[PDB]
Formats: structure tokens, C-alpha cells, sequence
């Protein structure tokens, strides 16, 4: 009886953060342009005219 | 918790939207980022001991203090605690690189470290010190783009302990 | 998602995913690309596959929007055909992840008491998404329209 | 029906503990019905084989008073 | 807990007095709404989900945009908590109706919740406006006599949630 | 439990041989079937519900005074506890068919059930009836090999009963 | 194994198991056939990997066959070699089981109170099984040493 | 297009639209189908009209493809059938606009000084677009063809 | 100008593209209205003189002072002007209703029209009061279907011209 306090309510959730979204990461930013070099394959796989 | 994926999810979820290009491209792009990922994380799980040893004996050798008598780490306990820290926080830094997002890290391992090592007397300089010597030593393994990857999480847990 | 199971299978265990568990994320990563583009497929036919959806829901269970049917009428058939398209989007969702984990913790978990504080039968959420499982997986071929009756399945059966 | 006497044997897989562990490998209980289930279930889950159960304070099949 | 006849007589035990004509006044008055007071909580508990399912539904209407994607109240988990949260404030408001005493309503109910719905992201205003929301529902349930005895711990509910 | 793969490790173990050609063989023959087990498991997972309602009805029709009062399985509570058991049983042969052993019938299922329902007074005979009826309505949706495989085990479990 | 993980983990929360742990054994399935493969390898392999680890050991740490060492003596020196086939044999349990299960079940509980009571340096098995780790993966393919170097390494980091 | 060119011509006169132009764009509008099919059919069946149309032109004009020619070369014969391309592009365009005015607008107009500037001959530009017209009034129906036909001599009568 | 088959032609013209199922759907919308319009301009071309008629008689009846002396329609010529005006407007919106398109109101009369009227005097604000009367005496004639559609085009004149 030394506190009627609730010491844990709940935890906070951690689903979204504010801001950092990660896609100016590095290596993001590498998958970034490797995707590109994809999509340029696949472009010249089509006919040439 | 969330990775990258469960991100898009979610950030389409409470929009009510379905997957946009944007969503596919970021899915992609994460999606291109696994197969590194899985790499430095299989190399990291390899090496966690001499990743320990290494970090922790940089962290002894420039704060002796820590391991003179009386020293926070000065019992084979504290010791022992000390390193297991250490093994926790590469741990769930691999999580975090696996997953490409740092929820893990505030919901894992930052939440109530704080105060839980303020309750302990535990220095918070000095882990933050352990966990950048341990970031050194993982650049050093995992390769230059792992390196950056892995130097994101690490400076999560800093940033927070700090 | 794939990789939050590993994780937290891995964490339950206070140990580094071992190479088994690398190798099933590294599965799931090269696999990613067919998972969008099933996950395309189904968001661009989405209107069809509700439409086709409710169609068949309401040809086999005419209860429904009967009177005394708990569809019954134009608006109360629309909020049915919202929530048939919550759980499309629930499993295009799933199909990404590569797991149910989206569509568990979206639309599963706490569904009974919602749809009795709604007073929505089950059965006819269970035909409703077997509606659109036939619709969907008529969508694809057969390799896709077999992930993709996967995820619902497991609707169906979380439903039931 | 309100009780079961359970005697079970929970061998030890895991690990091998400095404590005896005599006490409780092979043991009998008094589990209350409700409870059985899940006594059951976790005893299985443990790898242990159950030797025998019984009835000691309830009548089987009565409806009323269970 | 604490009742309207627990009350007297714990305040008569303080000043150490046997009961006064003003005690026994008291306990006359609720004794004399006691008979309401089981009326009324007979049919509260028998229409009790019928009671959840027009509050709530009222309420996702005057505020569709919590149960659409982006509200608190938007997911099957969600929605089902938003319920059962219903769910205690209603039998809650039903326990200090019959007992004649809000104490129940400190202890088991407003003791911590503005600190778990602030950490959850609850809306406090969005839960007030529910619970009367409920208010009107159980007022038209009841009757004219017992409607004004259950706005009184509703209301207590509400200010203590605000 | 053990698996088939744990089973032949086990076997040659206990002799304290390396894998002949033999045990290949029986390796070799369990992942050749495995994709089939993983269909029919799936499958019997999406209509597990539907299983058990028409293997209830089946037994319950065969069998009338089981539910008509006096049975053993007349009022709301005995009903429910059969359909559980039931329940159980079906989702126990569906790993044992995963596994490819009836091992996990000896340590989960039939680790003092008999003696659990013969204390209880469970009709054995119409248990097994239950277990035949899975039994088919199994097979019937699982198709012929399936339907061989889940046999398999759910004989096992009606001759462990008996 | 991986499949009777997954039954008990699917067991622990009393479901069926979800389209993600079905496709993890489906992946299990597949991979199969090498691991029985890598098996079949190592296991045609007993008597060289054996000795080459033995006399690798015995020459790095001649203190175990000297007078005084745990491994003196023909008997004893058999029982050391005995002790590698016996950790030779989990080892290949293991690569069928694609787990280290059966080297846990088998060889890891309570193996440090057995070298204890019988005397036997645990830096002397560490060692040894470091040796076995070499032989075994030079014998291998480049691809076959990553895993098969998996379960020796968990072995040795058991007895360190 | 039609409606367009009736609608210029009635502003130019400051006047309403006369009964006899009022009925020519209600025979424009009933006949929007089948000749909206009719673009259906060419738009499916473009890059088969281009292989053909091109192998016909360069089989009775070798000299394009021979050195010294225009289109010699796998980009200049790729660019040679890319302008086969907008020219079919154009002539869908034209059969669903009712008249000839998106082909006059985008490739007609100017042409001549074009090819001119881009050494391309127009002889060249003929012979290109009846072997066009032969290959895709092939595929269609006899009033259809008839009706592509028409086009395709209006753009080489332009050409020519 | 550009009718609606113009325009998306020119939308698919631009992108280097032929026709989608989309496209397709468009002009299939533009062809469905077709005879719904043609009937819709030849009632109007019936009535153009009826509609000025109702519609300037209602602009003067509800701004007399335009048509007293000093007013802007105040002179047989300058009254003459007005109703021509009126005249250019119904024509063009006619021509805008068969087309599908308001690009022949941007190009052939609201270029320029509002700094035209502000150098002549003439009130834009009653020129808007006389457009939306044309729009009301119209729609009326050419019924609902075609009432709808008329009333686009006479507010694409009003917006432009306010
Ligand atoms: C009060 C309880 C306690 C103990 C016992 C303890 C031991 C201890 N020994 C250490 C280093 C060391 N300890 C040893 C001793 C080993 N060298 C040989 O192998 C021998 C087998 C063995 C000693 C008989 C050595 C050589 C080092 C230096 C490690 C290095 O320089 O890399 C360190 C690292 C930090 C430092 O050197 O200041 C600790 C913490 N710490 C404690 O708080
Ligand atoms: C302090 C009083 C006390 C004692 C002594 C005791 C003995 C005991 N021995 C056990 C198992 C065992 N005991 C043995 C020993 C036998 N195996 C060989 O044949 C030998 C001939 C022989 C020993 C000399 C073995 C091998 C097991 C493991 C059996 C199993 O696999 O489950 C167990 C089961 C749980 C466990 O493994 O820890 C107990 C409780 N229990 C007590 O409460
Ligand atoms: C993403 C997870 C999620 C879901 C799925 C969800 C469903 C949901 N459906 C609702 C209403 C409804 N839902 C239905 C649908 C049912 N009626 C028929 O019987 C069918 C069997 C069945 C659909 C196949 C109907 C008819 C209503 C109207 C009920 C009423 O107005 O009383 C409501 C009440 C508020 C609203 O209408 O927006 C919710 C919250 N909410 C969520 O946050
Ligand atoms: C003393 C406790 C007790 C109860 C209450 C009880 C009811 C009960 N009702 C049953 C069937 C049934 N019960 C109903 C009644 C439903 N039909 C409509 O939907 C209504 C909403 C509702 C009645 C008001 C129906 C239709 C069946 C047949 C279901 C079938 O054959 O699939 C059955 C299955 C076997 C049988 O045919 O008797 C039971 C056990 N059993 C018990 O031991
Ligand atoms: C995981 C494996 C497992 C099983 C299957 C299992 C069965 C089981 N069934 C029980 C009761 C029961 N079980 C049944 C089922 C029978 N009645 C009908 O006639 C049928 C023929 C038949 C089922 C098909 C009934 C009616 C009861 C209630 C008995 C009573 O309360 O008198 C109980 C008593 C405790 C409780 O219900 O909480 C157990 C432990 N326990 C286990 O650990
Ligand atoms: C299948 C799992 C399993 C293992 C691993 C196992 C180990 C084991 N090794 C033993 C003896 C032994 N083992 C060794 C081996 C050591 N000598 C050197 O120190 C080396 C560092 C090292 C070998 C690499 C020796 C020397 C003995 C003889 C002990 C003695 O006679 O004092 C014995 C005593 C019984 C016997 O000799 O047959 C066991 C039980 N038993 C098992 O059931
Ligand atoms: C300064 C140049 C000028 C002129 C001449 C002029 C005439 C004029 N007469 C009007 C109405 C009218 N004008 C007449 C006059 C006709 N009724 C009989 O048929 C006679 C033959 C004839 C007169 C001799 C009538 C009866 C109206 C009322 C029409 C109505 O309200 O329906 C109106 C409409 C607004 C109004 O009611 O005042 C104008 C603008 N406006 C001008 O700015």
C-alpha cells in the first residue's frame, strides 16, 4: 500500500517514428540505382524500334 | 515490431490505400538490399565473439578504471554483465540491419535502458564508448556498404543511450 | 513479414538467426519480385474482384441481403462490400509480407467480437472471402493463384 | 466430478540440474477438473508420461453440481 | 469498495458515535431507492450488449473517422478494445448505480486511466464523448427515475476521464 | 516428439551406426512426400471447422442418444468438450501427417488419454466412430494420397483408443 | 528438425501452422536433397577425415599422447579417436536434420561434466573438433564447407 | 475529327449546325463501335504489322537496306520501322476520329520537308505504307479492310 | 478547338501510345452521348430565339436599371448588342455541348472577353446573371439529360467571364 500508482499504464507503441525514413540510407540509395539498371534492362529487351 | 516491409504496411495502412508505385518501388528497393543484409548478418553471427573480445578490450584499455577494483566492471558479475550487454547490443543491432528499420532498437533495447542503468550506476559514456568500439570492429568484417549499413544502428543505440 | 518471424523466432531464443533461417529470408528475398507482382495484379483488378465477390456471396447466401439479413439494403451492401475490400487489401498486404502477419494483426485478431458487436455472421464473412478467393485465383496462373488461395484460406479459416 | 489423482513421470531432457530433482519427476496430484486440461497439456509439453489418472471426489456423467 | 450504507457508517465509526436520527435518515433514503436501483440494474443486465451496440454505433457515427483507416478505433483489434473499454464503463457505471457510491469507480476504474490511454494515443475526448454516448442509451433504457441516478456516476466517469 | 528425419537419427544412433544406404533411402522417400504433406495440411487447416461440423454431425447422427439427454455427450458443456476433443484430434493427425511419425500421438494425444476418459466415462467405441468420421470427411477433401497419409494416422489414433 | 520446430511452435499457441511455416518447410523439402548429398559425403569420408584430425591434434598438442596426458597409451588414443567418430556421426546427424539438434540431444547436454569426471581437457576437444572442421571442409566442395563448418563450429563453441 | 470538323464549319458560317451536319455526327456516333473495334484489332496486332509491313518493304526496296540507303543499318532500319510505328499509331487515331484529321495534324503536314531534311525518300515513304495497308487490311473483315484502306491511301497519297 | 475524341487522342499522342482499355472506355463514353447531344443541339438550334427571348426578358426584369437611361443596355443599339451577345453565348455553348469540350469557349470567346468588357463598360457581373438565365430557360427545354449537360458548359462561360 505504498502506491495506488499504476506503475506500468501501457507501452508506448513504436509503430511510426517522426521524420529518419530511412530512404536516404546508402545502401537504399544503391538499391535505388540498381533498380534503375533493371528497368533500363528491360526497357532494351523490348524491340528496337 | 516492424521491418521495412511492415512499414510500407503500415504507412498504407492507415491511409487505407492500396499499394501505389512508390510502395512497389521502396519494396524493391528493400527487396535488392536483402540479399546484403543476409550476408553481413550470416558474417556478424560468425564473429559475435571476436567481436565482443575486440570491443570490450578496447573499452578496458582506455578506461582502465572500469576494471580496477571497484570499477563497474570490476567482479567477474559485472564483468560478465558487461560483455553480455555488449553480445545484446550486437545482437539486436544484426535484428535491426535484417529488418532495415530500428523499431526493434526503441522497443527492444532503448526502452528503460536509461534509467535501468542510471538505477545501476552503470556509466552510460563508457557503453556508448563499448558500443562504437564495437561498431569499428563490425565495419571492419562485414565490408565498406555493410560497414555504413551496420553504423546506422549503432548510432541508434548511442543516440538513444545518450 | 518473413523476416519479423525470423527475428522474433530468433529473439524468443536470445540467439543470432542461425544459417537455415538466413537462407528461408533469402528465399523470401529473391522471391519478392513475383510477390509484386501478384500483389499488382490483384490491386488493379480490385473493383472486379469485389464486384464478382459480392455477386456470388449474394447468390449464395440470398439470406443476407433478405430482409432480416444483416446486408440488407443498399447502404448496409455497401459497408459489405467495403469490408470484402478491407480484406483484399489485407491480403495483397499478406502476399509482400510473404506471411498472414499483416492480415492478422489488421483484420484478425478481436474479429468475432467486432462483427458480434456488429451482429455480421461469420458464415457469411467465410463465403464472402471464399467468393473472392475463386475470383482472385481466377485472376492468376496457377503458381500465383496457389500463394494467393494460401493467404485466403487462412482468412477464411481465421473467419470460421 | 471436481478432481482427478494424477501420477505422472516428467524425465528431464533439457538440462542436468545440480538440485535432485526426485521430487519432481515422478509425482502424484490432485488436480480439480478444470484444470486438467491444461495440466494435461502441459505435462506432454514437458515430455513426461502420465502413469495413470483417477477419480476421487466427483461421480462420473452427473450434470448437476460440477 | 464503499457503499452508501458502508459510508454512514464508517463515518459514524470515525467519530466513534452510535447512529443519529440524521445516519438513520440517510439509510432510510437508500433503502427507500433500492428498489429502483435493482429495477434498473436488472435491465441493464439484461439488454447490457444491446446498450454497447447503439452507444457504439452512435458514436463511430457522430466520429465515422475513428473506425476508418487512421482512427484509433480502426483495426479488429482496435474496434474490439474500444468495446470492452465500453464494456467496463457501462457494468462499472452498474456496480456504483446499485451501490449508491462512486468509490468503485476510483478504484477499479479511473485510478490510471488518463496515464494508459495517454501512452496508448487513446483520445480522451472521443472516449468521453462514448461514454455518453452510453448515457443516453442506458437513460432511455431505464426510465425517467433511474435515468438521472445512472447520469450521476456517467457523469462522474466522464470528469473523471476529463 | 520426432519426426521422420529425428526418427531414422535416432535409430541409427541408438546402434551408433552412420547412415547406410537404407536410411538415405527413407530420407530420400520422407522429402519426396513432404510437398504433398504441406498441401494437405494446408488444406485441412483452411477447413478444419468445416471437418469437425460435418464429423460431429455424421457421429451424432449415427449415434443419436449421445446427445439426447443421458449421453455423454448431452448439454452444452459435454458437447463442447467433445467437439474440442475432436478438434484436438484432427490438428494432431495434421502434424503427425507433417512430421511423417505417429510419435507425436504417443507424446501429446495418447499420453493418458485412455485412462482420462475411462475415468470420465467416455464411450470409447463412439470415440473411435468420431475418429473414422474425421477420417473421411478428411480424406474426401485431401484427395486419395492425402487421404492414405491422414489415414494412416487417424487408425492410429482410433487403435490407441481402443 | 525444422519441421518438429515448427510443429511445437505452432503447437505452443494451439493453431494449425500458418502458409509462412508451411513454406518454410516446403523450403526444407527442397534443400534436402543437397544436405543428404553433403551427408552421404562426409559419411564415405569416416576413416581419412578421422585420421588426419587425430594426427593433426596429436601433433599440435603432443601433450595428450605424452606421458601423463588423458590420451596416453593405445587404449586411450583409441578412445580419443573413438570420441571424433562419435562427434564425426552427430555431425552428419546434423546435416541431415539441418539443425544441431541431434548434436545437442546427443553430445552437448552435460558433456563438460563428462570430460570433467573422465579428465579430458575441453581445449583438447576444441581443438580436435577444430581439426575435424578442416579435414571435413577441405574434403568438400566450396559450397558444402560453409554449413558443414556451421555445426562443427557450434560443436566447439559447446565445449568452449 | 467529325464532330470537330462540323463544328468549325457551322463558326466559320456563325450559324447553328444545319439538320444534313447534325445527321452526318449521328452516323458518325452509330458507327463508333465497330470502328472502334477496328482499332482494337491493329492496336493487338502492332508489332506483327510492323515485322511484315517492314520485311515486305525491304524485300521489294532492297536498296534502303543496302549500303548507301537511307535505312542501312540496325538503327536506321529500326528507325525506319519506328516511323512505320507512328504512322499505324496515326492511322488508329484517324479510324476512331472519323476522318483523317489526327493523321494531317501529327505526320502530314510538313512531311515533305522532314524527309527531305532526313535524306529519307519518299518513294521510300509509299512504298512503306501500302505495304502496311496490305498487311493490315489482311486482318480485318472485307468492310473494315475497306475501311482502313481508305486511310492508309489517304496517307499515301499525302506521301506521294 | 478539340472535341473529346481529340482530346484523347492528343492525351495518348503526347505519351507515344496507343489506344488502353481505358481510352477505348472513354470514347465509348463519348459515343454512348452522341445522340443524347445531336437532340440536345437541335432543340436548342429550334428554340434559339425563344431562349434569348426568356432569357433577356428575365436579365431586365431583375436589373431594370440596365435598360434605363445611362444603362449599358440602354439604346436600341446598345439593347441589340446585348441580345447578340447573348446569341454568341448560347451558340458557343452549343458548339462546347456537341464537342464534349470547353476548349472552343476558351478559344473563341473568353480570350480576351473580360478586359473587352471592362474597355466597353459592359457590367459582367449582370452578363453572368444573363448567362445563368440562358442556362435555366435551356434546361428546361432540352430536358434533365441533356440539362445537365448544357449547364457544364454555361458555367465553364460564367467562371470564365466572373
Ligand atoms: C576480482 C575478480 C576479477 C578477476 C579475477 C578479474 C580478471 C581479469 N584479468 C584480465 C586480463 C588478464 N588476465 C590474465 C591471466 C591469465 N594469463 C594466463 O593465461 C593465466 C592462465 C591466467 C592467470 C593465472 C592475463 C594474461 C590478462 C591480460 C590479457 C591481455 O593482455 O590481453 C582482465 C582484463 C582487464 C585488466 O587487465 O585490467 C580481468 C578483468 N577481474 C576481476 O574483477
Ligand atoms: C537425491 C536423491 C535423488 C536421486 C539419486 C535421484 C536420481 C534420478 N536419476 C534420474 C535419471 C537418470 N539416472 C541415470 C543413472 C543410471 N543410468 C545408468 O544406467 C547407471 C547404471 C545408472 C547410475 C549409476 C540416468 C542415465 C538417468 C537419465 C534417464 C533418462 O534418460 O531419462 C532422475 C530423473 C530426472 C533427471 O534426469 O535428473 C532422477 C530423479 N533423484 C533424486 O530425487
Ligand atoms: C481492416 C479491418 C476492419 C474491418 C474488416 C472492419 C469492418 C467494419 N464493418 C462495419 C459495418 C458493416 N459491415 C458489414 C459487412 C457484413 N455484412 C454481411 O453480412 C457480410 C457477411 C459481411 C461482409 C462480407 C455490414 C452490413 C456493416 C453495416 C452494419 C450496421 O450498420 O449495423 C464496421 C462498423 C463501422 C463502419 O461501418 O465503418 C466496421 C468497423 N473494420 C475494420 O477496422
Ligand atoms: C440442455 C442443453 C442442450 C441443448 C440446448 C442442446 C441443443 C442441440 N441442438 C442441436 C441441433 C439443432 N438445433 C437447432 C435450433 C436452431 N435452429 C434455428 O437456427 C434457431 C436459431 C435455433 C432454435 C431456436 C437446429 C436447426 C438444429 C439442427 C442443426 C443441424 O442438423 O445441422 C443439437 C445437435 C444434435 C441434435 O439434433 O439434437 C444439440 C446438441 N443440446 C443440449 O444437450
Ligand atoms: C490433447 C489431447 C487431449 C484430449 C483429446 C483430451 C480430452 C479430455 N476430455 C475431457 C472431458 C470430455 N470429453 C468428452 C468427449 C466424448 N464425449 C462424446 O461422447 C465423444 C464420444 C467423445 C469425444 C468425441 C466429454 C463429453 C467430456 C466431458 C466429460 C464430463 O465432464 O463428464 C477431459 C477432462 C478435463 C476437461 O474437459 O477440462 C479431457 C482431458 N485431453 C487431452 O490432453
Ligand atoms: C555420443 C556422445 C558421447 C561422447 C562424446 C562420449 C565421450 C566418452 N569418452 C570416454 C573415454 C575417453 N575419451 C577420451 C578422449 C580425450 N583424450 C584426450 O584428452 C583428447 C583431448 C580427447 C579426445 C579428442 C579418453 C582419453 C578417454 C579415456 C578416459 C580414461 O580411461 O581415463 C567415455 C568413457 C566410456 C568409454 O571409454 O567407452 C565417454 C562416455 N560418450 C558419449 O555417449
Ligand atoms: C431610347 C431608346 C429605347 C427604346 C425606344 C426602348 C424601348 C423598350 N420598351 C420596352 C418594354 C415595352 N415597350 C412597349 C411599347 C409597345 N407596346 C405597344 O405595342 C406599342 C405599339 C408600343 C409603344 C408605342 C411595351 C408594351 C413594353 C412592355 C413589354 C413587357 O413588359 O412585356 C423595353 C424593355 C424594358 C422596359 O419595360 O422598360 C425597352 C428597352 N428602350 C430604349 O433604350
Amino acid at each position: 500500500k505504498q502506491s495506488a500508482e499504476v506503475v506500468v499504464p501501457s507501452f508506448k507503441p513504436v509503430t511510426s517514428p517522426r521524420g529518419m525514413d530511412m530512404s536516404q540510407t546508402p545502401l537504399m540509395l544503391q538499391a535505388m540505382g540498381d533498380i534503375a539498371e533493371a528497368e533500363q534492362e528491360v526497357a532494351l529487351q523490348k524491340p528496337l524500334f | 515490431m516492424q521491418d521495412a516491409i511492415t512499414s510500407v504496411i503500415n504507412t498504407y495502412d492507415v491511409q487505407g490505400k492500396y499499394f501505389d508505385t512508390s510502395a512497389f518501388d521502396k519494396l524493391k528497393a528493400y527487396y535488392a538490399t536483402g540479399e546484403l543484409r543476409v550476408r553481413a548478418a550470416g558474417t556478424i553471427s560468425a564473429n559475435a565473439a571476436t567481436i565482443i573480445k575486440e570491443a570490450s578490450a578496447k573499452l578496458f584499455s582506455n578506461q582502465p578504471d572500469l576494471v580496477r577494483p571497484g570499477g563497474n566492471a570490476y567482479t567477474t558479475r559485472r564483468y560478465a554483465a558487461c560483455v553480455r550487454d555488449m553480445d545484446y547490443f550486437l545482437r539486436y543491432a544484426t535484428y535491426a540491419m535484417l529488418a532495415g528499420d530500428t523499431s526493434i532498437l526503441d522497443e527492444r533495447v532503448l526502452n528503460g535502458l536509461k534509467e535501468t542503468y542510471n538505477s545501476l550506476g552503470v556509466p552510460i559514456s563508457s557503453t556508448v564508448q563499448g558500443i562504437q568500439a564495437m561498431k569499428e570492429v563490425t565495419g571492419s568484417l562485414v565490408g565498406s556498404g555493410a560497414a555504413k549499413e551496420m553504423g546506422v544502428y549503432f548510432d541508434y543505440l548511442s543516440s538513444g543511450l545518450s | 513479414s518473413v523476416v519479423t518471424k525470423a527475428i522474433v523466432s530468433a529473439d524468443a531464443e536470445a540467439r543470432y538467426l542461425s544459417p537455415g533461417e538466413l537462407d528461408r529470408i533469402r528465399g523470401f528475398v529473391s522471391s519478392g519480385e513475383r510477390r509484386l507482382r501478384v500483389a499488382q495484379t490483384l490491386t488493379e483488378s480490385r473493383e472486379r474482384i469485389i464486384k464478382q465477390a459480392g455477386d456470388q456471396l449474394f447468390q449464395k447466401r440470398p439470406d443476407l441481403v433478405s430482409p432480416g439479413g444483416n446486408a440488407y439494403g443498399a447502404e448496409r451492401t455497401a459497408s459489405c462490400l467495403r469490408d470484402l475490400d478491407y480484406y483484399l487489401r489485407l491480403v495483397t498486404f499478406g502476399i509482400v509480407a510473404g506471411d498472414v502477419t499483416p492480415i492478422e494483426e489488421i483484420g484478425v485478431i478481436g474479429v468475432k467480437e467486432m462483427y458480434r458487436n456488429l451482429e455480421v455472421p461469420l458464415p457469411g464473412m467465410v463465403e464472402a472471402v471464399k467468393a473472392m478467393k475463386s475470383v482472385a485465383t481466377g485472376l492468376l496462373s496457377g503458381d500465383d493463384s496457389a500463394e494467393v488461395g494460401y493467404y485466403f484460406d487462412y482468412l477464411a479459416g481465421a473467419l470460421a | 466430478t471436481r478432481l482427478f489423482k494424477v501420477t505422472a513421470l516428467i524425465p528431464s531432457y533439457k538440462k542436468v540440474r545440480g538440485g535432485r530433482e526426485l521430487q519432481n519427476t515422478y509425482f502424484t496430484k490432485l488436480v480439480e477438473y478444470d484444470r486438467w486440461f491444461a495440466e494435461q497439456q502441459r505435462i506432454q509439453k514437458q515430455g513426461g508420461k502420465i502413469l495413470s489418472v483417477k477419480m476421487v471426489a466427483g461421480k462420473p456423467g452427473l450434470n448437476t453440481g460440477v
